[PDB]
């Protein structure tokens, strides 16, 4: 990461909760496995970007020494058989491989979000997307070593798909 | 400004007719049917009720059909609160008429001051206009039986047989097929009951789900006496003319 | 939702743009307001915002005598405080000489409920975001919080706190009627409760206050009176020297 | 959710994951009425992650207290909302 | 392709009740199922 | 000023949909659980009439309102709507049959005179209907115990027993089956809490609900301690621990 | 005395001061006196009001008959005050006649006296035009049967009123009849038709209102198919739902119809191998409600045996607990 985890501090109590979802399970996957319980899927950043949204994000990489890895919502739209597809589930093979990482997924309205009205003027685009994120947290499919950070203006304007827990239970604020 | 937030739609369509009056028809093609059979021996009305359940008080049944004078009726085809409105100084009307030359007032004379108003409605103010015709059930001592409709558009006319509201085209075809001038009230009844059956599809039509008067002669009156038949009555008629539907 | 502040027509939701903004837009003059009623008085406190030297600091007022028992305080910008301030001190006068009788809260309230309703069925009126607390101790239902919101709904209250840190004054007066067993105020002297009042609303607000932060505004039966600089410096100087 | 169907909800997650003896499951159906099956489960998912969070090997009825108080509620705003007052 | 549906469906009653022949009643309530699936959208 | 809006803001359509009033036909659903039955042994009507903040008292808040002392009024939709359409409703009943007619108005006729206003707001621009629909229940020599439902659409219809707001759909079918034809005035009060107990729970006492009834009544209220000129009025509302003590009793 | 009301006060004390015994002479009395108006309505008075109080005293006096053993008078008066009531309303007939029948089976009592008021009953009402709901009082025939040990006759009885029932006469009947031939076939030991019967019993009870009560009766014999074809856990859940409904209603569910339930609730937990839970059971008592039996002992006896793994602790158990136990 840019920074260190306690060299942004005064955002201390959002450093605080980030640290105990998304350190814990990475380093160590064990303690999720004993217990029994899932290790967390899904982690929400939400508010303005720049109240120190940015630094949260690239800080808590920084500690696990994860790779950070900014994917551009808007480039995952091809107009191409599949090649949407491709490119979520190379993000994600490569997640496993390349272990631990933050896949961070910026703006959830150019592949997400509620749309007009989810009818169809060219919003089956926005559709296939949001349908392929669906189909691999719900499925056989699991995040583990791949978490997956959402970034979203304000929260109220995500499918409440993405609400449900098994897609998202951390939902942090940045007031 | 709110100058341009008017809707500016009461004003001619290249149609020959106002924008919002041709919308307007189509809403009561989708409200509740009412069919007028004038015969020689009286004039029968038939509607069919339009939500019936127990929840509802099915005892009733006037719920479309009102008297406006001691020997015109009318029917309703549209919406309950647009209707309202036109009864009420319908009524005001026959008095002014009754109170000025001594007379009751005929039937087209009526009509003809419900139709000025309801082209009013959009003449004056830009207002929007009603969900309703009527047809009219009437006697008068200068033609006998007169049986007329009104529509929003103000044009009216006089039939022998008509329907308005849904399924205008499936009545109006059986009735000028079965049609007669030597038909009596109990004729037309049976007439009636036999259309009403054929443009609704059923296991069975019940008492209660209809709204059923007509103005006959009487053996009370050289006038004409109107009954209004309440659910129980209509129970009966079922079975005397054997058709069960 | 509908399409409000172009034609007046409704919305599926039930609530209108017209009506959810005058909900929010009530605050911008940071400003907080709470009433409590006495056993047998009832006791406004508000925050008094004076923010410069050009202006002189007892014309900034926020509680308004509409009646000679009856105070309102306006929660809401200035303009729109004063355009209600008006029509309710016509509304109680034109009461007791067609009626005889002086004003109570209660139909002051529903009065003015009618007239914003009206605003917001209009096209040809805007409805105002003013939120009235109306106080008094009646003659006949006592020692009286009635408290309106804009909408044109209103109801009454044991006490109430407006502005933003309305919850944290809120979490302090149910601990007390709780704990005390009622839904009013055990004392009984005007002075003692007002006192208690400023020391529920430090602890909420966090800043302790002066006097020129401060405006009271005192209801008893058959008066209504307000306290002067010197009057809340009195209460004030107890509570800074006890612990 | 029948109260019955409730039941197995609790039994059910429970088995997956550790339990405190002094979190009754007998206690958990009582408490919980009047819920779509949804929100159950993900009280349920909560109130696992919350406790290995706070680094421990058990579930105590402490944080499925803690996590039931969080789902239940996410709204705060009251004072508004006319078509039912 | 209603009525279709109500011999498959009358059927599936049967089978559920682990009957080969099917009786006027369960048909009549396969009826009621097939005309509500007319009314969806 | 004036003379902006003078086109309807109701239009059609060839749906013939009304813009404003399948809206405000939603907001009624919004509201609180109120209800009717007729018993045909009187009327009870029964609502929930309930805080919306800690500090909020509730015996500061009915929804049933007294339109005349015999005719009595109950709904469910935006609060206010219902206030000044309530003002109106008044101003004729007392205006136009007391005076006029020296009496009381019947029900049914006063059930057109409130239909009449509801759908005159919809017909002239620059106003909106109200977002409510009232059930007005009556009694009369004449007409017996009567209860109509009228609408934000300015229609009417009579209903023997029916609910509206929250839990519509539920409270009115289990209400069907306990509905008799003769049916005995306290088990039809218990019939209301009980489905008011379903809707719900955790905040339900006896005296935060509010019940009035048609039928009994006292007549040492109506100014009848001393000999009688008549019964008078039929309509009395409860006070809460007369709810509560039945309610214990359910 | 010479005042129904006051006379109906005394003869109810008449039981409380002492015993039943000098209460039946009142109650006696209470059959020849008062009344100058109105239709036969005693046999020894004429009246309307007396027989109306009678009624409610009639109520009372025949519970304790049970007790007393002398309600083999009553076993046929009800019979011949059947028509007193005709001669009233039609409404009321129906409905004491269902009430006095519902008392008597609430005490224990021997079938033989049973059988022997409804049956006269039945046949009586049929002369007039009155049928509504003595084919629910056939219902309760069958259970008479079903207890008997004569299921084979309640059988040939329950499959007409199915038909009647299913258009011809009352939707609610209907419930409770598929309720009863489950139990009836469950006793055969046809578990494939029980099972069938149940579900076709709770569908027809989704389409009304049915009372309380019932709603659990269903839920019992849901989680007893589950005991037997396994599924220990779905049983389970079952018998929570059905044992929360009998402690709501209170004394209104008998005290030996509770304990039964719970009998079977802890059993099945220790075949669904949560032994400890079975513990959790016991020391609640709200989901106990201090019912504590031998039989309720012979299953904190049986987990521990289970845990043990000692076999010749079961056959301890087993025995000693026997009567109360299976």
């Amino acid at each position: 990461g840019e920074i260190t985890f306690d060299g942004i501090g005064g955002l201390t109590e959002q450093i605080r909760e980030l640290r105990e979802v998304i350190e814990l399970p990475l380093k160590n996957p064990e303690i999720f496995q004993r217990v029994g319980i899932k290790p967390p899927k899904g982690v929400l950043l939400y508010g303005p970007p720049g109240t120190g949204k940015t630094l949260l994000a690239k800080a808590v990489a920084a500690t696990i020494g994860a790779n950070f890895i900014f994917s551009p919502a808007s480039g995952i739209v091809d107009k191409y058989i599949g090649e949407s597809a491709r490119i979520i589930r190379e993000m994600f093979a490569y997640a496993k491989e390349h272990e631990p990482c933050i896949i961070f997924m910026d703006e959830v309205d150019a592949i997400g979000g509620r749309r007009f009205s989810e009818g169809t003027s060219a919003d089956r685009e926005i559709q296939r997307t949001l349908m392929e994120l669906l189909t691999q947290m719900d499925g056989f499919d699991n995040l583990g070593q791949t978490k997956i950070i959402m970034a979203t203006n304000r929260p109220d304007t995500l499918d409440p798909a993405l609400l449900r827990p098994g897609r998202l239970d951390r939902k942090v604020e940045i007031p | 400004g709110s100058r341009r937030y008017d809707s500016r739609t009461t004003i001619f369509s290249p149609e020959g007719r106002l924008y919002q009056v041709e919308y307007a028809l189509e809403s009561i093609s989708h409200a509740g049917t009412a069919i007028g059979i004038m015969a020689s021996d009286g004039i029968v009305l038939a509607a069919e009720r339009k939500v019936t359940s127990t929840l509802l008080e099915q005892d009733t049944s006037t719920e479309k059909l009102y008297k406006l004078n001691d020997k015109i009726a009318v029917a309703v085809a549209g919406l309950t609160a647009d209707a309202e409105i036109l009864i009420n100084t319908a009524r005001i009307h026959a008095q002014n008429y009754l109170k000025t030359y001594n007379e009751d007032i005929p039937v087209e004379i009526l009509v003809r001051r419900l139709s000025d108003i309801k082209q009013g409605y959009t003449q004056h103010g830009g207002l929007r206009p009603f969900g309703v015709s009527f047809i009219y059930a009437g006697y008068d001592d200068r033609y006998g039986y007169q049986l007329y409709t009104s529509n929003p558009s103000g044009n009216y006319t006089g039939w022998k047989a008509i329907s308005v509201g849904a399924n205008t085209s499936a009545a109006q075809t059986l009735l000028q097929m079965d049609y007669k001038d030597d038909m009596k009230v109990d004729d037309a009844i049976e007439l009636a009951l036999k259309t009403l059956s054929k443009t609704t599809d059923s296991s069975a039509l019940t008492y209660d789900r209809l709204e059923f008067a007509t103005i006959r002669k009487g053996a009370n009156d050289g006038e004409v006496y109107q009954k209004i038949f309440k659910p129980q009555e209509i129970k009966d008629i079922l079975v005397k003319t054997g058709i069960t539907k | 939702a509908g399409y409000d502040r172009h034609i007046t027509i409704f919305s599926p939701e039930g609530r209108l743009y017209q009506v959810e903004y005058a909900f929010k837009a009530t605050n911008q003059t940071n400003i907080n307001s709470l009433a409590v009623r006495g056993k047998d008085c009832t006791v406004v406190i508000s925050q008094k915002k004076v923010p410069d030297k050009l202006l002189d600091p007892t014309t900034v007022s926020y509680i308004f005598c509409i009646s000679r028992t009856i105070g309102m305080v306006v929660n809401g910008p200035i303009p729109d405080a004063r355009n209600a301030a008006l029509r309710a001190k016509a509304e109680a006068a034109e009461f007791r000489y067609k009626y005889g009788y002086d004003m109570p809260c209660d139909v002051l309230a529903k009065r003015m409920a009618n007239l914003s309703q009206i605003y917001t069925q209009r096209a040809y009126m805007r409805p105002l975001g003013v939120i009235l607390t109306f106080v008094s101790v009646d003659e006949e239902l006592g020692p009286s919080i009635y408290k309106t919101d804009p909408a044109g709904y209103y109801v009454g209250y044991k006490a109430t706190a407006t502005g933003p840190k309305q919850q944290e004054i809120t979490t302090n007066l149910e601990n007390h009627f709780k704990k005390s067993k009622i839904d009013h105020i055990n004392e009984e002297s005007w002075e003692k409760v007002v006192e208690f009042a400023i020391t529920h609303m430090i602890d909420a607000l966090g800043t302790e206050f002066s006097k020129n932060d401060l405006e009271v505004g005192v209801a008893t039966k058959d008066k209504f009176f307000t306290l002067s600089a010197e009057n809340i410096e009195e209460r004030l100087v107890a509570i800074a020297e006890q612990d | 959710r029948d109260r019955r169907e409730r039941r197995l909800i609790f039994g059910t997650i429970a088995s997956k994951m550790s339990l405190a003896p002094e979190a009754d499951l007998d206690s958990l159906i009582i408490r919980n009425d009047s819920l779509s099956g949804a929100v159950i489960a993900a009280i349920m998912q909560e109130a696992g992650l919350r406790a290995v969070r706070k680094n421990r090997y058990v579930i105590l009825q402490s944080d499925l207290e803690e996590a039931y108080a969080t789902q239940v509620k996410t709204d705060n705003t009251v004072d508004k909302f006319d078509f039912y007052k | 392709a209603d009525v279709k549906g109500v011999c498959t469906e009358a059927g599936m009653y049967a089978l559920r009740e682990r009957r080969i022949h099917v009786t006027q009643e369960d048909f009549e309530l396969a009826v009621g199922k097939v005309m509500n699936k007319n009314q969806e959208t | 000023m004036t003379d902006r809006y003078s086109f309807s803001l109701t239009t059609f359509s060839p749906s013939g949909k009304l813009g404003q009033i399948d809206y405000a036909l939603t907001a009624v659903k919004q509201g609180v659980t109120s209800l009717g039955i007729k018993a045909t042994n009187g009327v009870v009507i029964a609502t929930e009439k309930k805080s919306s903040s800690p500090l909020a008292m509730s015996e500061t808040l009915s929804k049933v309102s007294l339109l005349t002392p015999d005719i009595g009024a109950v709904y469910s939709g935006m609060g206010p709507d219902y206030r000044v359409l309530v003002d109106k409703s008044r101003k004729v009943a007392h205006t136009s049959y007391k005076r006029i007619y020296g009496e009381y108005p019947p029900t049914k006729l006063l059930v057109s005179e409130v239909a009449k206003i509801m759908q005159e707001a919809t017909q002239s621009g620059g106003v909106r209907p109200f977002g409510v629909s009232l059930l007005i229940a009556g009694h009369d020599e004449f007409n017996g115990f009567s209860l109509y439902q009228v609408d934000p659409s300015g229609s009417y219809f009579p209903w023997k027993a029916t609910a509206i707001g929250k839990g519509s759909v539920a409270a009115k079918t289990f209400l069907e089956k306990r509905w008799n034809d003769e049916l005995e005035l306290e088990d039809a009060i218990h019939i209301a809490l009980l489905t008011l107990k379903e809707s719900v729970e955790g905040e339900f006492n006896g005296d935060t609900i509010e019940l009035a009834i048609i039928g009994d009544e006292n007549p040492d209220l109506l100014g009848y301690t001393g000999i009688p000129t008549d019964k008078g009025p039929r309509f009395r509302k409860l006070t809460s621990q007369e709810i509560n003590d039945r309610l214990e009793a359910l | 005395m010479s005042l129904p009301g006051s006379k109906l006060e005394e003869a109810r004390r008449l039981v409380n001061e002492k015993q039943y015994n000098e209460a039946e002479q009142v109650y006696l009395s209470l059959l020849d006196k008062d009344s100058s108006q109105s239709s036969a309505a005693a046999g020894a008075s004429v009246d309307d009001k007396r027989r109306n109080e009678q009624e409610t005293s009639i109520l009372e006096l025949g519970q304790l008959y049970v007790t007393m053993g002398a309600k083999d008078k009553l076993r046929e008066f009800i019979p011949h005050s059947t028509e007193y009531m005709m001669q009233f309303a039609k409404s009321k007939t129906v409905k004491v006649l269902k009430t006095l029948i519902e008392k008597f089976e609430q005490v224990p009592d021997s079938l033989d006296d049973q059988i022997f008021v409804c049956e006269k009953s039945i046949e009586f009402a049929k002369r007039e035009k009155r049928v509504f709901l003595k084919h629910s009082l056939s219902i309760k025939l069958a259970t008479l049967h079903y207890q008997k040990k004569q299921y084979k006759d309640s059988l040939a009885l329950i499959n007409d009123l199915l038909r009647e029932f299913k258009k011809l006469d009352d939707k609610p009947s209907l419930v409770d009849v598929h309720l009863l031939e489950s139990k009836v076939y469950h006793k055969l030991r046809n578990l494939a038709k029980s099972k069938a019967s149940l579900t076709a019993a709770r569908t027809a009870a989704n389409s009304i209102y049915c009372p309380t009560q019932t709603v659990a009766e269903l839920d019992l014999m849901s989680g007893i198919l589950h005991c037997e074809d396994k599924d220990y856990k779905t049983a389970f859940s079952y018998f929570f739902e059905s044992f929360e409904s009998y402690h709501n209603l209170t004394t209104h569910n008998s005290y030996e119809k509770a304990c039964q339930v719970l009998k079977y609730m802890l059993l099945s937990k220790i075949m669904l191998n949560l032994i400890d839970d079975v513990k959790n059971i016991l020391n609640a008592k709200y989901t106990k409600e201090t019912y504590q039996s031998r039989g309720i002992d012979a299953m904190k006896a049986v987990a521990e045996a289970y845990n043990n793994r000692s076999l010749l602790d079961f056959n301890t158990a087993l025995k000693q607990y026997e009567k109360e136990l299976m």
